[PDB]
């Protein structure tokens, strides 16, 4: 039961987001928005690191 | 006989320098003095995506 309780629990917690990081009120949403989910190659952006491992 | 003295006293100085010194390698340190706030208005102010 308990190795059961552990598979369930590594497969519950085995699930991934893409944590995109910025100063918060509309900078980066039109970003992903039309451009990551619409599944668009070359996206443009500011010189200020803004995808630097950002 | 008998003698005495009163020697009251006192004294003033007002120095002043103003010593200028140009170090060549200042201008290196003066050429971004502006830059570091100008660009922060396109960090934090302007949509920085096409």
């Amino acid at each position: 039961a308990e190795v059961a309780l552990s598979r369930f629990s590594l497969i519950m917690q085995a699930k991934f987001s893409k944590i995109f990081k910025s100063e918060i009120n509309d900078e980066s949403i039109n970003q992903l928005v039309s451009e990551i989910y619409n599944g668009a190659p070359f996206v443009k952006m500011s010189p200020m690191f803004n995808a630097d491992d950002d | 006989q008998n003698a005495k003295r009163n020697q009251n006293q006192k004294g003033n100085a007002k120095g002043t320098q103003f010593t200028k010194q140009y170090l060549i390698d200042n201008i290196d340190k003066a050429y971004d003095l502006r830059k570091k706030i100008l660009n922060e208005f396109d960090k934090k102010c302007f949509l920085q995506i096409w």
